[PDB]
């Protein structure tokens, strides 16, 4: 855990925009 | 166009001096202290002084003033930027910025000052790059300084490829005494701690309103960042062409982009405070805090500062949730709340005495500032879409990011 | 996907209940991944919707589309931006490649009645990209 | 926490209480205070400043803070209003022209929101001449019954004799202390 909000994984790019 | 960059102290003694052009005599620093004292005592004190034909432009540090003398029509903005870069380099090299390290790190301090700027024109300012050529515990300079990429040293290898992001929000509200908010702006801050192998070219992608409009998806929740300030690694041309945020992340923690857009929504925390201050008899503080944020978000470490009287004594706090303590050093009541669930309402009833003898001079009405910090809550609604980590060797990155919502210049004007 | 299968009937019922024509904030699930919908994911979702039914032939509405996008985001973590249709008038193709769902007339493009129609050629032919190359970059 | 020490102290008497001495000049306030403390009619010069004394009776330290009735000291009564629990008003029934001034001063002192818990204590001073009024005519003239949320009690005390001081002290103790 960590104060200020748990870290979340990020995507690689806009998969819906090609 | 600084003539001599010097570091002063609280007693007027120059801890360290390093002339760059020699056009200003080293004895002019002695008159800087009397000039600063005269300016402070008359209300005309400014960061840029003027000793006849020589201007002493410098900023105020934690314990010493980094005054940089100049004689010609040098760029004040350039001098300020050089001073800020020097302060950042000192902070990176030395964990403390005080007189304890000035007199103990002179051997490396002199070398850093000499290498940073020559003839008044700075050339190297990257702490990470500068740490490979000037150390306090010498090889040839790294090719990063000579190469175009001066913010990412080549050859960096790590066991894992993890990049931690930090979407820190700054909720600043300027609420007047009439109850209306005048300045309500939210400044984003995307600080990432990139730790990867090699020199990856990060391709940051977010749900920007401009990008959504260009792609044709200008109908969902998009962050309308009025001003976007990218870092040095971020390519300005790529962002100006098609809103492409492509840059090489540095090794360590650094600020990639700093969004800043106005906010037209209601404040997350609403403070309804009253002042039933009797004429030299007593005072009442009917302060009520209303949380307008979402109930799913909790404002951890909520500290709504209520400015109490300076000469108030024997105060009593009648609150509901959270501990209320009065600090005589700050002359205010700190309404500290550990956990503040969204939609909660905390009511406090202050009661403090007052001396019979009236004060000789007025003390003013400092604004009430809250210290709410709700993690995992993005007020602007901006969400990261993708992060294109591309490396020539080829590796599977594991990017990470967290959203933190806090209070910036969230002050409330008093009556 | 057991969760997706369970949510499909409730989502279809909610969409049917809403006619064809209060809380502030944007909470985010802790540790829940958020990313745009992929072409393979869009194709799988379209195939699942076609097999289960309730989406093919249903009257297209803003409320129903928003509810479906919100349910998809909740059950999968996909941003509600890939469920976009090409501007009218006429048949609107999905903006995101791989989507098998499209809007076709049922009778100003805003007042034209549109319904969701399955189209397997959407996952293979970039009709939306070809129609709007500028929007695809 | 433990309150055994407090109970032990209260078993033999712990409460002390406070009191105030205000009123017009030459109203017997200094003489009344001297009689309460010592028990003799001591002649003193007019109180330019103030006199502070204490009286020990009924196991309660009744501290008396005499305040003069001078014009320059009339607005100085607010200094003693801080950390004050009691208040005693000394009327001057032998001064018909000064009766209105004393009533106005009492009304001004009683019209402050800081002094609310101090119960009214009207003492009929100079109760030795035939011109002195009774215990009801003075109260009726001063309108003591119209003081909302004020517990006032009119008592006649003779400065030369000292009669009625014990009754006033008992009334003050009963108003301050609400125990057996
Ligand atoms: N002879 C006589 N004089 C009284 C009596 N009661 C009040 N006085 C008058 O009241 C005055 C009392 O003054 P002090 O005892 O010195 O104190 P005080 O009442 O506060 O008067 P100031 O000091 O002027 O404020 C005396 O000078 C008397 O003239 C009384 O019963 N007999
Ligand atoms: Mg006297």
């Amino acid at each position: 855990d960590r104060k200020g909000g748990s870290y979340s994984q990020a995507a690689g790019s806009d998969s819906a925009q090609s | 166009s600084a003539s001599a960059v010097y570091v002063l102290d609280l007693k007027g003694k120059v801890l360290i001096c390093r002339n760059y052009r020699g056009d200003v005599d080293m004895s002019e620093v002695e008159h800087f202290m009397p000039i600063l004292m005269e300016k402070e005592e008359e209300g005309m004190l400014s960061p840029i002084l003027a000793h006849g034909g020589v201007r002493f432009m410098w900023i105020k540090h934690n314990n010493l003033y980094l005054v940089a003398t100049s004689k010609k029509n040098a760029c004040v903005s350039l001098v300020f930027s050089f001073l800020y870069k020097v302060v950042q380099v000192f902070s990176e090299y030395f964990k403390e910025l005080e007189e304890e390290s000035i007199r103990d790190n002179f051997v490396i301090i002199y070398e850093l000052l000499d290498e940073l700027m020559d003839f008044g024109y700075p050339q190297t300012t990257d702490s990470k790059i500068l740490q490979e050529y000037i150390t306090q515990e010498a090889p040839r300079p790294p090719a990063t300084v000579t190469n175009a990429v001066s913010w990412r040293s080549e050859g960096i290898k790590y066991r894992k490829n993890e990049v931690f992001l930090d979407v820190i929000e700054a909720v600043n509200l300027l609420v007047s005494a009439n109850g209306n908010v005048l300045r309500s702006e939210i400044v984003g801050s995307i600080k990432m701690r990139v730790f990867l192998s090699g020199m990856p070219e990060l391709r940051l992608g977010l749900n920007d309103k401009v990008l959504f409009d260009n792609t044709g998806r200008g109908k969902s929740k998009s962050v309308e960042l009025e001003d976007v300030k990218f870092h040095q690694c971020v390519r300005l041309s790529r962002f100006e062409n098609d809103r492409t945020i492509s840059f090489i992340p540095p090794d360590g923690e650094f600020e990639l982009m700093s969004y800043r857009l106005n906010t037209h929504v209601k404040p997350l925390i609403w403070i309804e405070s009253v002042i039933e201050k009797h004429s030299h008899s007593r005072i009442e503080y009917m302060v009520k805090a209303k949380s307008q944020f979402k109930r799913r978000s909790t404002a951890n470490n909520v500290e709504i500062h209520i400015p109490v009287p300076n000469d108030a004594d024997s105060p009593k706090f009648k609150t509901t949730v959270g501990s209320v303590k009065w600090v005589p050093e700050n002359s205010e009541i700190v309404w500290s709340v550990k956990s503040f669930p969204g939609g909660k309402e905390y009511l406090m009833r202050a009661h403090f005495g007052l001396p019979s003898v009236e004060a000789e001079d007025k003390e003013g009405k400092p604004p009430i500032s809250v210290k709410f910090e709700i993690p995992y809550f993005t007020t602007s609604g901006i969400q990261v879409r993708y992060l294109k980590i591309i490396e020539k060797s080829g590796y599977q990155a594991l990017p990470w990011v967290r959203y933190i919502t806090q209070n910036g210049d969230y002050q409330l004007r008093t009556q | 996907s057991k969760s997706s299968v369970i949510g499909w009937p409730a989502v279809r019922e909610r969409m049917r209940r809403a006619e064809p024509a209060e809380e502030v904030g944007f909470p985010v699930t802790p540790q829940v991944p958020l990313r745009p919908m992929t072409y393979k994911a869009a194709v799988d979702l379209s195939h699942f919707l076609k097999e289960k039914g309730g989406l093919e032939g249903l009257i297209h509405s803003q409320r129903r589309q928003d509810i479906l996008d919100l349910w998809i985001y909740h059950t999968q973590g996909y941003f509600p931006d890939w469920q976009n249709y090409t501007p009218g008038p006429g048949v609107r193709y999905p903006l995101t490649f791989g989507w098998c769902y499209k809007l076709v007339p049922v009778e100003d493009p805003e007042r034209e009645v549109l319904e969701w129609r399955f189209d397997s050629r959407l996952a293979f032919h970039h009709v939306a990209r070809e129609l709007h190359p500028e929007y695809f970059k | 926490g433990n309150i055994f020490a407090n109970l032990f102290k209260g078993l033999f008497g712990k409460k002390e209480m406070r009191i105030l001495m205000v009123g017009l000049d030459a109203a017997g306030k200094t003489t009344i205070l001297y009689k309460l403390k010592l028990g003799e009619i001591v002649t003193t010069i007019p109180t330019i400043g103030f006199n502070v004394e204490t009286v020990e009776y009924k196991n309660i330290s009744f501290t008396v803070w005499d305040v003069g009735g001078q014009d320059k000291i009339r607005p100085l009564w607010r200094h003693y209003f801080q950390n004050t629990q009691g208040l005693i008003f000394v009327v001057d029934s032998n001064d018909r022209e000064r009766v209105n001034e004393a009533r106005e001063e009492l009304m001004r002192m009683l019209a402050e929101d800081e002094l609310r818990d101090a119960v009214l204590l009207v003492f009929a001073n100079k109760q030795d001449l035939p011109n002195a009024m009774n215990a009801a005519e003075i109260t009726d003239k001063l309108g003591l019954h119209s003081l909302r949320h004020r517990n006032w009690y009119i008592q006649a005390t003779c400065a030369t004799s000292g009669d009625g001081l014990y009754e006033g002290l008992d009334w003050l103790s009963n108003q301050l202390r609400n125990q057996k």
